[PDB]
RNA sequence: CACCAACUUCCUAAACUUAAAUUGGGUUAAUCUAUAACUUUAUAGAUGCAACACUGUUAGUAUGAGUAACAAGAAUUCCAAU
C-alpha cells in the first residue's frame, strides 16, 4: 500500500509575478480496490488519453464494458473537485492529461478441478488514476512529411566523419 | 501602398478596442439566465463588458461551444464573441434549429465577407481593387454576391476558369487558418477615419449611422481584413467546410464605374453536402442573381 | 564495459600548453584525528611532507582541518570545477605522498575511455582528400560519352 | 500442447497493445435537441425514451385496475383522457383511461 | 531485523545520493561552503598563472557594484572595479587589435573589429573566466554570477595585472588565454559575412584586378538529389580559388569564401601563431 | 452456407423458435408496444404483419380463424385482432408495425434492444427521429433550386 | 481507525448509545455575542462623535464594565482601542505566514476556524495601511463568566489571495481600500491565564458590497429526472 | 618472384614462462565481545561467519492467459407479482 496520488493534490506553488504566464491547473483523482482486472481496465484508460472531458465523457457512455461506468464516475468527481476546490473557471476547459490503471490487493481462493485436483484462484482488483489539466487538448501528432523524411537522411549523411583515423 | 492602408486601419482598430476596455474599470457582475429548452434555469454571473456569450457556453459544456453559432440576447441576435453589456437572457442557436432564419443570415454575411478579403489581396499590386458593398440577398437566391469595382485597365479582361479556381484556394487557405471574427461596435467618426479612402464605404457608413439614433457602427475584422458588417457573423472561419466562387459577372448598368458581382457558395461543417448535390448547387450559383 | 560506459575525446582545459602551463589542481583538504590509529599515517604526512608539497606547488591551496574523525579524507578541487575525494583510511605516509602527487598532475577531465590517443584542430595541411583529387580533367570538361 | 518457454513482457506487450485489440472510437454520438443528453444517431434517446415508457407504465397500470382480470381485453378501441378533457362525439363507444395528471406536451 | 548499525549507515548515504541527484539544490557560491579563506585563495590565483600581482589591486577587481549595494542594504536592515574595467577593456581592445593587425595586416578593419569583439564576447570571456576561477573569487550580489558581471571582472583582472606588472606582462596574459581560443576556428565562424562574392569583387577592384569568372571545374551526379559541384572563380583565365557545394550557387558562394581568406591569409595551412615566443 | 436462409436460429430448436415468437406476438397483439432483443424483435416483425393480413380476410374465413388461434396463445385477443386491429389497417396495405432501436440494455448483459409497436396505438408517441426543416441552410438552398427547375420545366 | 470503524458499524449495524462525558469539555469561548450592538445608520457619515454616543450607551454596558473591574481591575475603556488595534493588526499578519500557533493566542477558538478553514492550500498577502480614524469602544457585555468588547475600526488595508498555482483570485496586488468594521474582543474573566482575543466581527446591513471575485461562476439549474419537468 | 597472416618474437612501460581430483601458501566480506575510536574506524578474542543451481523449504509475483471453463424460458400492469 502506498497512497501518493492522493497527496499530490495538496501541493502549493508560490505566487506568480505580474507578467508570468498563467499556470494551468492540475487535478489528481483516483479510485482504489475496484473489482476489475488491471489488464482489462487499461483499454478503457488508454482510450481516453489525450482528450477533453466532454469528449471523454461521451465515448465512455456508449461502451459496453463494466469499467466504462467506473471511469466515468471518477471523471465526474475530478470534474467537480476541479471547479470547487482547485479554482477551474470553466467545466469545459479541461483535458485528460494522464490515465492508467494499477494492481490492487487481491484475494486467494480455490478453483476446483476434476480428479480431486485444484488450482489457485485470485480474485483480482485494481486502481485507476487520472490527471486533468486545464486547457484544450494539445493538438495531435502530425505525421512526418516526405520532405522531413528526406531531410533527416541528408542530416544523417552530413554527420559522417572519417572513422578510426586522425 | 495597400500595405500601408492595412496597417493604419489595423492600428485604428486596436486603439478603438483599447479605449473601450480601459473605459470600463473594475469588474461588475451581471446576472444572465439561460432561457433555452435544454439545461433550463442555469444562471451565470459574468463580468460586464468583458464576458462573452462564448464564455456562457464554456460553463455549460463543450457541445454548446462546438455547435452554437449565435445567441439571442433578449430576443436579439448577438455574436458569440461579442462582449455582453447588461443582464439579459441567453439562448444558443444551432444550424439545425427549427427557425434558423437568424443563423442563416449570419452565415450568409460571413461567407461573403471572407470572399471580399480574398478578392482584394488576390489581385496584383499593379492593378487597383476597390470594394463597394455586397447586397443582402435571400438564401433562396442560391449564392452570396459581393460587388467589387475594378481598375479601368481591367475593363477588357474577365477572369477565366483558372482565375476562379485560384480564388477558392485562397478562400480555403483562410478557412484552414481558422481566424476568428472580431466584433467591434464603432462610432461613425472613427469608422469614417478607417475607411475614408473608399468613398463607397464612407457612404455605407453614413447610411448605417443615420439608421440608428446614435452614430454607432458595426465593424468586423477577419485577421488583417477590416470591414463593416450588416449583421452578426460566424465566430470562426473554420465553421466553413465547402467553399466555391461560382463566377463573376459585370454589372450591365455600370457606365460611370465598372463593377463586377462576385458570386460564391459555402456550406458549414455541420450541414455538409454530398458530392453530387454540391455540384448541382454550384452550377446554380453561376447564374447571375439580381437583388430584389 | 566499453559499450557499458561513456567515452570522450582527448581534450585539455583551456589549451594548457599553447601559452603558459597553468596548474589544474586548485585545492586539497585533509581532515585528521588527534587520537586515531587509522589516521596515524596521515599525521606523519602533515608533520613532514605537507610543508614541502605546499612550497613545491604554490597554486594549490592546502587546508588541514584536524577534527575528531573516523576516516581521513582528501578532497581535490580542479579549475574546471570537478571534485574528487579519495579515502586515506589507514594509509602510510609513503602511500599518501604518492597518492597526492597523482592528484596534482592530473586535470579535472573525466577518467573515462578516451576514444583516440591524439587530437588535432588542423589535421590536414595540404588539403583533406576528396574524391576529385587525383582525377584528371578533360578538355572542355566533357563527361564520358558526351558529344558536345 | 504446453508452452516450451516463458513469453517475455515485450512480446506480450506487442500482442495485447496491437491496434487490432484496442477500442475503436465512436463518431456517431450527438446531442438530443429536446433534452440535450447524448444519443447515437441511429438510436433513440434514452432520456426522452424513458419519459415515454414511464408514462406508458402508468397508463397500463390504470388499465389493469379497470379490467381487473386476465381475459378482459376489450375489442372496442382504447383511448386515454387526462383531467380537463371530455370525450368527443367521434370518441363515443371507446374505452377511456383516466389519468389525474395534465396532458403531457409530447402526448397529443 | 538484522544486527548491526553499519549496513544502515551505508544505505543512508545511498538514500543521500537518490534525493540529492533527483532533486539537486540550487548552486551555492564556493564562499558559503567549508574550507574558504578569501586572502589565501587570492594569493594562489596569482601564483597559479605565474604572474606576480598587487594583492590590494586584485581585491578591488573582484568587487562589483551589485555586491556593494546588497551589503549596504543588509547592514541597514569597498571600491568598485569600474575604473579597472574601463582600463582593462581599453587595453585589451588595443592589444587585441595590435596583435591581429601585425599577423594579418591585409585583413580589413571591419574583420579585425569582429574578431576583437568575438574574443571579448561573453561566450569566449566567460568560458575562460570560469575555468580560471574568476567566478569563485568574484563578489557579486546574485549567484551564479551573471555573464556581463563576470565579463567585467575578467577585464578588471587584466587592468589590475596591467598596473601591477605593466603592459608587457599584461600583453602576455591576453595572448596566453584570449588569443588561444581562436585556434581551430576559421575566419568566417568568428566574422560573419553574407555577401562574400560581392565583397570579393570589391577587394579585386581595390587590388586593380578584374572581376572573377565562375566556371564548373568538376561535376558529380547533377540530376540526382545528392549532387556535388566544384565552382572555381577564374581571373584572366587563372584560378584564384575553388569551392565545393551542394548546388552551383552554394559552390559559387563558397568559392568566394575561399578567395577572401587567401587575400587575407587565413588559409588553415598558414604559419601557426607563435604563442611560444619568450618575448 | 446459410445464403438465402431467411430464418434465424433461436431457442432450443425449430419448434422452440416458433413458440418464442408466439409469445412476443401475443404480447404485441395485447399491449401493442413490446420490447425485446433486436434480433428476436426483428424476427417477429414478419410474423406480426401477416396476422393483420389474415385479420383483413375476416372472421368468416375458416383459415384466418384457425391461424389466429395457433398464433394467439391467450384466447381473449382473437376478437380484438379481428374487430379493432384489422379495421384500423384496412386502408393501408403494409407497414403495420414500427420498429426502432432502443439503447443497449443496462443489465450487465448489454444486449442490443428494439421497441416494436403497432401504428396508431393509444400509447404515448415514441420519440421518433426528426428530419431537418425546409428552412435550414442546406434545405433552403435545395428548395431554391427546385423552384428554378420547376420554372425551367 | 475510527474512519474504518464507522464504515464497519454502519455496514454491520450497531446500537451506539451516547455517553455522559466523565470530564466535561472545556470552553474558552462561546459562539455568538450575548448582546449584539445594532450598528447605527450613518456611522460612516460621521467623518467625540461616536465616542459621545458610546458614553450614552455606556450606561447600558456599565454593568458589564464593573464586572471586568472585579476580575481584572486593569481594563480601561479609553486605552482598550490601542490594545485591540494591536491584536487586530498582529493577528491578520500571521495569515501572511499562516502561523497557526500565533493565531490561536490572538484569536478565539470560535474565530480561528472561520479565518483559516477557507484559506487552506492558499497564500494570502495582507498588509496594514494607515488607519483613517482612531478606534473607539462601541459596546461591552458580560454574561455568566465571559466578557465581550466591541471596538469600532475604520482602517485602510490591502489584501490579495492567490491559488495553489500562484494565480490571483480576489483582492488586488496592491491598492489601498478603506474598510469600516466592528470587531468583538473578549476575555475569560475567571481563568487566570485568560486574555483578550478576537472573537467575531459584527457586520452592518448598510455595509457596501465587498469586492467581487475575479472569475465568473455558473449557478447551476435544477437537475430533473425523466419524470420531472421544468417550470 | 612478393604481400597478407597467430602476445610466437621484437618494440615504449612491464613481466620472468603452460586442462583439473588432489596439495601448500597470503589475504578478505559480515556480526558479536574486550579496549578504544566517535558520520562508522583500529589491534586482539570469537563464530549459527559469505549461495546464479540440491525436480531444496517458506512467502511473493510472472508465463501459458484475460485463454480453458462457468450461468438466468418470454411479455407486462412486473422480485413474497399476472
Ligand atoms: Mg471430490
Ligand atoms: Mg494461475
Ligand atoms: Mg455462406
Ligand atoms: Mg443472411
Ligand atoms: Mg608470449
Ligand atoms: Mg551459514
Ligand atoms: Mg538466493
Ligand atoms: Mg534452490
Ligand atoms: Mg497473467
Ligand atoms: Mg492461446
Ligand atoms: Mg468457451
Ligand atoms: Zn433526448
Amino acid at each position: 500500500i502506498s497512497r501518493k496520488w492522493e497527496k499530490k493534490n495538496k501541493i502549493v506553488y508560490p505566487p506568480q509575478l505580474p507578467g508570468e504566464p498563467r499556470r494551468p491547473a492540475e487535478i489528481y483523482h483516483c479510485r482504489r480496490q475496484i473489482k476489475y482486472s488491471k489488464d482489462k481496465m487499461w483499454y478503457l484508460a488508454k482510450m481516453i488519453r489525450g482528450m477533453s472531458i466532454d469528449q471523454a465523457l461521451a465515448q465512455l457512455e456508449f461502451n459496453d464494458k463494466k469499467g466504462a461506468q467506473i471511469i466515468k464516475e471518477v471523471l465526474l468527481e475530478a470534474q467537480d473537485m476541479a471547479v470547487r476546490d482547485h479554482n477551474v473557471e470553466f467545466r469545459s476547459n479541461l483535458h485528460i492529461a494522464e490515465s492508467t490503471s494499477g494492481r490492487g490487493q487481491c484475494l486467494k481462493r480455490i478453483r476446483y478441478h476434476g480428479r480431486g485436483r485444484f488450482g489457485i484462484m485470485e480474485k483480482v482488483y485494481c486502481h485507476y488514476f487520472v490527471k486533468l489539466v486545464e486547457g484544450p487538448p494539445p493538438p495531435p501528432e502530425v505525421p512526418k512529411t516526405a520532405v522531413d523524411h528526406a531531410k533527416d537522411y541528408i542530416q544523417q549523411l552530413r554527420s559522417r566523419t572519417i572513422i578510426h583515423t586522425l | 501602398s495597400p500595405t500601408e492602408l492595412t496597417e493604419m486601419r489595423n492600428d485604428l482598430f486596436n486603439r478603438e478596442k483599447s479605449r473601450q476596455l480601459s473605459l470600463t474599470p473594475r469588474t461588475e457582475k451581471i446576472e444572465v439566465k439561460h432561457v433555452g429548452k435544454t439545461d433550463p434555469g442555469t444562471v451565470f454571473v459574468m463580468n460586464k463588458n468583458i464576458s462573452t456569450p462564448y464564455s456562457c457556453a464554456m460553463h455549460l459544456s463543450e457541445w454548446y461551444c462546438s455547435k452554437s453559432i449565435l445567441a439571442l440576447v433578449d430576443g436579439q441576435p448577438w455574436d458569440m464573441y461579442k462582449p455582453l453589456t447588461k443582464s439579459c437572457e441567453i439562448k444558443f442557436l444551432t444550424f439545425k434549429d427549427p427557425d434558423p432564419k437568424e443563423v442563416n443570415k449570419a452565415y450568409w454575411r460571413s461567407c461573403a465577407m471572407m470572399l471580399g478579403c480574398v478578392i482584394e489581396r488576390a489581385f496584383k499590386d499593379d492593378y487597383v481593387v476597390s470594394l463597394v458593398r455586397a447586397p443582402e440577398v435571400p438564401v433562396i437566391a442560391g449564392a452570396f454576391c459581393y460587388d467589387v469595382t475594378l481598375d479601368k485597365r481591367l475593363d477588357e479582361w474577365m477572369p477565366t476558369k483558372e482565375n476562379l479556381r485560384s480564388f477558392t484556394k485562397d478562400a480555403h487557405a483562410l478557412i484552414y487558418r481558422d481566424l476568428p471574427f472580431e466584433t467591434l461596435d464603432v462610432d461613425a467618426r472613427v469608422a469614417l477615419e478607417i475607411f475614408q479612402h473608399n468613398k463607397y464605404k464612407v457612404d455605407f457608413i453614413e447610411e448605417k449611422a443615420s439608421q440608428n439614433p446614435e452614430r454607432i457602427v458595426k465593424l468586423h475584422r477577419i485577421g488583417d481584413f477590416i470591414d463593416v458588417s450588416e449583421g452578426p457573423l460566424i465566430p470562426r472561419t473554420s465553421v466553413c467546410f465547402q467553399y466555391e466562387v461560382s463566377a463573376v459577372h459585370n454589372l450591365n448598368p455600370s457606365q460611370p464605374n465598372l463593377i463586377r458581382r462576385f458570386q460564391g457558395l459555402s456550406l458549414p461543417t455541420h450541414l455538409r453536402a454530398q458530392f453530387t448535390i454540391w455540384d448541382k448547387l454550384v452550377e446554380r450559383s453561376r447564374k447571375m442573381v439580381t437583388e430584389d | 564495459t566499453g559499450r557499458g560506459t561513456s567515452s570522450r575525446f582527448l581534450t585539455s582545459v583551456l589549451h594548457n600548453g599553447l601559452g603558459r602551463y597553468v596548474q589544474q589542481l586548485q585545492r586539497l583538504s585533509l581532515s585528521l584525528s588527534r587520537d586515531a590509529p587509522s589516521s596515524r599515517g596521515a599525521r606523519e604526512f602533515v608533520e613532514r611532507e605537507v610543508t614541502d608539497f605546499a612550497r613545491r606547488n604554490p597554486g594549490v591551496v592546502v587546508y588541514v582541518n584536524p577534527r575528531p574523525c573516523a576516516m581521513p579524507r582528501i578532497v581535490a578541487e580542479y579549475l574546471n570545477g570537478a571534485v574528487r575525494e579519495e579515502n586515506v583510511n589507514s594509509k602510510s605516509v609513503e602511500e599518501i605522498k604518492s597518492l597526492v602527487q597523482k592528484l596534482a598532475d592530473q586535470s579535472g577531465l573525466d577518467v573515462i575511455r578516451i576514444r583516440k590517443p591524439f587530437h588535432t584542430d588542423n589535421p590536414s595541411i595540404q588539403g583533406q582528400w576528396h574524391p576529385f583529387t587525383n582525377k584528371r580533367t578533360a578538355l572542355h570538361g566533357l563527361r564520358p560519352r558526351e558529344l558536345r | 500442447a504446453a508452452p516450451k518457454n516463458r513469453r517475455t513482457i515485450e512480446v506480450n506487450r506487442c500482442r495485447r497493445r496491437n491496434p487490432q485489440k484496442l477500442i475503436k472510437i465512436k463518431n456517431n454520438i450527438d446531442i438530443c435537441p429536446e433534452c440535450g443528453h447524448l444519443k447515437q444517431k441511429h438510436v433513440l434517446c434514452g432520456y426522452c425514451y424513458e419519459k415515454v415508457r414511464q408514462e406508458t407504465t402508468k397508463i397500463r397500470q390504470q388499465i389493469g385496475a379497470q379490467e381487473g382480470g386476465p381475459f378482459r381485453a376489450p375489442s372496442v378501441e382504447t383511448m386515454v383522457l387526462y383531467t380537463g378533457e371530455k370525450p368527443s362525439e367521434k370518441d363515443q363507444g371507446k374505452r377511456i383511461v383516466e389519468r389525474n395528471i395534465k396532458r403531457p406536451s409530447w402526448f397529443t | 531485523v538484522k544486527k548491526g548499525f553499519r549496513a544502515a549507515f551505508r544505505f543512508q548515504k545511498e538514500l543521500e545520493r537518490w534525493r540529492l541527484l533527483r532533486c539537486p539544490p540550487p548552486p551555492v557560491r564556493r564562499s558559503e561552503k567549508p574550507n574558504w579563506d578569501y586572502h589565501a585563495e587570492v594569493q594562489a590565483f596569482g601564483s597559479r598563472l605565474q604572474e606576480t600581482f598587487s594583492l590590494d589591486l586584485l581585491k578591488t577587481a573582484f568587487i562589483n557594484s551589485c555586491y556593494i549595494k546588497s551589503e549596504e542594504a543588509k547592514r541597514q536592515s569597498l571600491k568598485d572595479n569600474q575604473e579597472l574595467f574601463e582600463q582593462g577593456l581599453s587595453f585589451s581592445h588595443r592589444c587585441l587589435t595590435q596583435f591581429l593587425e601585425d599577423e594579418f595586416p591585409d585583413l580589413p578593419a571591419e574583420g579585425t573589429e569582429s574578431l576583437v569583439s568575438f574574443l571579448t564576447g561573453e561566450a569566449v570571456v566567460c568560458h575562460v573566466a570560469r575555468n580560471l576561477a574568476v567566478e569563485q573569487l568574484t563578489l557579486s550580489a546574485e549567484f551564479p554570477v551573471p555573464l556581463p558581471v563576470l565579463r567585467q571582472t575578467f577585464f578588471a583582472v587584466i587592468g589590475a595585472l596591467l598596473q601591477s606588472s605593466g603592459p608587457e606582462r599584461a600583453a602576455l596574459f591576453i595572448r596566453d588565454f584570449l588569443i588561444t581560443q581562436m585556434t581551430g576556428k576559421e575566419l568566417f565562424e568568428m566574422w560573419t559575412v553574407v555577401n562574400p562574392m560581392g565583397l570579393l569583387v570589391e577587394e579585386l577592384k581595390k587590388r586593380n584586378i578584374s572581376a572573377p569568372e565562375s566556371r564548373l571545374t568538376r561535376q558529380s551526379g547533377s540530376t540526382t538529389a545528392l549532387p556535388l559541384y566544384f565552382v572555381g572563380l577564374y581571373c584572366d583565365r587563372k584560378l584564384i580559388a575553388e569551392g565545393p557545394g551542394e548546388t552551383v550557387l552554394v559552390a559559387e558562394e563558397e568559392a568566394a569564401r575561399v578567395a577572401l581568406r587567401k587575400l587575407y591569409g587565413f588559409t588553415e595551412n598558414r604559419r601557426p601563431w607563435d604563442y611560444s615566443k619568450p618575448k | 452456407i446459410s445464403h438465402g436462409r431467411v430464418y434465424r436460429r433461436l431457442g432450443l430448436g425449430p419448434e422452440s423458435r416458433i413458440h418464442l415468437l408466439r409469445n412476443l406476438l401475443t404480447g404485441l397483439v395485447r399491449h401493442e408496444r413490446i420490447e425485446a432483443t433486436w434480433a428476436r424483435a426483428d424476427e417477429m416483425r414478419g410474423y406480426a404483419e401477416k396476422l393483420i393480413d389474415y385479420g383483413k380476410l375476416g372472421d368468416t374465413n375458416e383459415r384466418a380463424m384457425r391461424m389466429a388461434d395457433f398464433w394467439l396463445t391467450e384466447k381473449d385477443l382473437i376478437p380484438k385482432l379481428f374487430k379493432v386491429l384489422a379495421p384500423r389497417f384496412q386502408g393501408q396495405n403494409g407497414n403495420y408495425t414500427r420498429m426502432l432501436q432502443i439503447p443497449n440494455r443496462k443489465e450487465q448483459d448489454r444486449a442490443k434492444m428494439a421497441v416494436i409497436e403497432y401504428k396508431g396505438n393509444y400509447l404515448p408517441p415514441l420519440p421518433l427521429p426528426h428530419r431537418d426543416s425546409n428552412l435550414t441552410l442546406l434545405n433552403q438552398l435545395l428548395l431554391g433550386l427546385q423552384q428554378d427547375l420547376h420554372h425551367n420545366q | 481507525t475510527e474512519k474504518e470503524f464507522l464504515e464497519y458499524a454502519r455496514k454491520a449495524g450497531l446500537v451506539i448509545p451516547q455517553e455522559r462525558l466523565e470530564r466535561p469539555i472545556h470552553l474558552a469561548c462561546t459562539a455568538g455575542i450575548f448582546d449584539p450592538y445594532v450598528p447605527p445608520e450613518g456611522d460612516a457619515r460621521m467623518s467625540l462623535t461616536q465616542r459621545t454616543e458610546r458614553l450614552r450607551k455606556n450606561a447600558a454596558s456599565q454593568l458589564a464594565i464593573r464586572k471586568i473591574r472585579e476580575f481584572d481591575a486593569n481594563f480601561k475603556t479609553k486605552d482598550f482601542p490601542e490594545k485591540a488595534k494591536d491584536i487586530f493588526i498582529e493577528a491578520h499578519l500571521c495569515l501572511n505566514n499562516s502561523d497557526h500557533d500565533r493565531l490561536h493566542t490572538l484569536v478565539t477558538e470560535h474565530c480561528f476556524p472561520d479565518m483559516v478553514w477557507d484559506l487552506k492550500y492558499k497564500t494570502v498577502r495582507w498588509g496594514f495601511v494607515e488607519s483613517l480614524e482612531p478606534a473607539q469602544v462601541v459596546h461591552v457585555r458580560c454574561s455568566g463568566m465571559y466578557g465581550q468588547v466591541t471596538v469600532r475600526l475604520h482602517t485602510r488595508q490591502t489584501l490579495a489571495i492567490y491559488d495553489r498555482f500562484g494565480r490571483l483570485m480576489y483582492g488586488q496586488e496592491d491598492v489601498p481600500k478603506d474598510v469600516l468594521e466592528y470587531v468583538v474582543f473578549e476575555r475569560h474573566l475567571m481563568n487566570p491565564y485568560g486574555s483578550w482575543r478576537m472573537h467575531a466581527k459584527i457586520v452592518p446591513a448598510w455595509a457596501p458590497p465587498k469586492q467581487p471575485i475575479l472569475k465568473t461562476l455558473m449557478i447551476p439549474g435544477p437537475q430533473l429526472k425523466p419524470w420531472e419537468e421544468y417550470e
